[PDB]
């Protein structure tokens, strides 16, 4: 609003917002990332075990 | 952030109506027209000064996007 | 039951404390009522979110407002050892508005500390949208009671000409197994008793005066039977008519007087086995209501706290019972101690500090 005062905070406080949603995002983003290492990982594994397992 | 280009007959209540919307929840943007051209609606040349709020959200945008153009004001850049 | 729920901007916990607490800051000059209203703490991912969030919420509190409202209807409405001026309020839990809300605390019963915003909005939604389908079933019930009910006192009601002869008529007056004889019912004033009695006469042929015997009375007119042979009725009716009398056509029936008498004490019974139930059920629905009604204040409390001030998010409230004819001074004194701290361009349009209206 008119003071800058009142507004140099609430720019502050938008701010933070967009820092608390950013600093959120990113951790989910790399938590996901890691499950899903784990878990393509052994699913493209166990794939190939079997045709190995057919070679056998 | 967008500004809007206003007649400046109701700026106090743009400005207000928009803090409203969501108060504080973006920077006021501050523009100004000197020696202006004649407002197209009303064919009458008079000096802009518009506090304008900008929201990055998009459920935000929309509602201050409804709330500015309820009131007589240009949003026509981007 | 109407406390304002109060939001502050929460710059120092001690200093909101103090302003809070303290019998030299409790509001109106220490005479409203004064209590701290704390919340878990919750983080909602994005403002954005949690705006759309607190447009949802104003809706679902306007849902559920309405849920209890009907809920209280229908407590109302059933009147089951009750009335309206007593037992108005039913605890929540147990214990009083006050109590309750001062004791309220976010269930995890509701949802997860961990749940998200939305899901906790959700949960909050489904519960009173269940609410409301229950209480449009039980209400279905009590409505077919309170109908039925009524229906039947009006079979036992009303005057002679069109009121049940179930308790009037015997076997032994009315003439039973006749193939010739056929019972008309018939309804003279009492002032007129002799003279209908004489007028059946001329109603039909073959209609045997003084006949006309009379078997119960009623407040205008008496009930009396009368034998004709079975052709001769319908000239017996047809001049009854004619001369301003009412023949009533009426067969003595065994199993529809009992059938009648069954479905009297039926109803009645299934009426008081409905209520007592039936209104457990709904006290439970109540009570839930209710915490769940809190439990919206809080959540509207939490997103309207969090786009006021953002991070961090310590929020101090007070739950206020304002005193008669001073929440004017009470605001004043809330607008004196944060509208410089709200903004320094100066409610809906700003607000010194957010609260909420409680009335039950």
């Amino acid at each position: 609003a008119l003071s800058d005062a009142d507004v140099q905070k609430q720019i502050k406080h938008m701010m933070a917002f967009i820092e608390q949603e950013a600093n959120e995002k990113a951790e989910e983003i790399d938590a996901k990332a890691e499950e899903e290492f784990n878990i393509e990982k052994g699913r493209l594994v166990q794939t190939q075990r079997l045709k190995i397992m057919e070679y056998y | 952030f967008v500004a809007g280009v206003i007649n400046r007959e109701r700026i106090p209540t743009f400005e207000r109506m928009l803090w409203r919307v969501c108060r504080g929840n973006v920077f006021l943007r501050q523009a100004e027209i000197e020696n202006p051209l004649e407002d197209p609606v009303t064919g009458d040349y008079v000096h802009k000064s518009v506090f304008i709020i900008f929201f990055q959200g998009d459920q935000l945008k929309n509602r201050v996007k409804k709330i500015c153009e309820g009131f007589r004001a240009s949003l026509y850049p981007c | 039951t109407e406390f304002w729920l109060i939001s502050a901007p929460g710059e120092k916990t001690c200093q909101q404390t103090w302003e809070k607490l303290h019998a030299a800051t409790t509001k109106n000059n220490n005479l409203a009522v004064s209590s701290k209203f704390n919340i878990p703490d919750l983080k909602v991912g994005t403002l954005d979110v949690l705006v759309g969030l607190s447009d949802e919420l104003a809706k679902l509190d306007a849902f559920v407002e309405g849920v209890v409202k009907k809920v209280a209807q229908y407590m109302a409405d059933v009147l089951e050892d009750s009335k309206d001026k007593v037992q108005e309020n039913l605890l929540a839990s147990g214990v009083d508005l006050v109590t309750y809300i001062t004791r309220f605390q976010w269930d995890m019963a509701k949802y997860p500390i961990k749940q998200s915003l939305k899901n906790i909005s959700e949960i909050i939604a489904k519960g009173v949208t269940q609410i409301d389908n229950d209480l449009k079933s039980r209400a279905s019930a009590y409505n077919n009671l309170k109908g039925n009910l009524q229906n039947l006192e009006r079979k036992n009601a009303g005057s002679l000409l069109t009121r049940s002869l179930a308790e009037i008529v015997k076997k032994d007056d009315f003439v039973l197994d006749s193939e010739y004889l056929v019972t008309l019912l018939v309804v003279v004033p009492k002032l007129n008793h002799n003279d209908w009695i004489k007028q059946y006469e001329t109603l039909a042929e073959m209609v045997v005066p003084r006949s006309s015997n009379v078997l119960s009375e009623d407040q205008d007119s008496y009930l009396c039977n009368v034998t004709l042979f079975k052709k001769a009725v319908d000239d017996f009716r047809h001049k009854a008519r004619e001369n301003k009398f009412i023949v009533r056509d009426f067969q003595y029936n065994e199993e529809e007087m009992r059938a009648d008498k069954e479905e009297m004490n039926r109803l009645s019974t299934d009426k008081k086995k409905q209520f007592g139930p039936l209104v457990r059920w709904l006290k439970v629905n109540f009570s839930e209501a209710f915490i769940a009604w809190i439990h919206i204040k809080a959540l509207r409390v939490f997103v309207e706290s969090v786009l006021r001030y953002g991070l961090p998010v310590n929020f101090q409230a007070m739950l206020l019972q304002p005193n008669k004819k001073s929440v004017k001074k009470l605001r004043e004194v809330l607008h004196e101690l944060y509208k410089h701290l709200d903004s320094s361009a100066a409610q809906q349009e700003y607000y010194p500090y957010v609260y909420y209206k409680i009335d039950c």
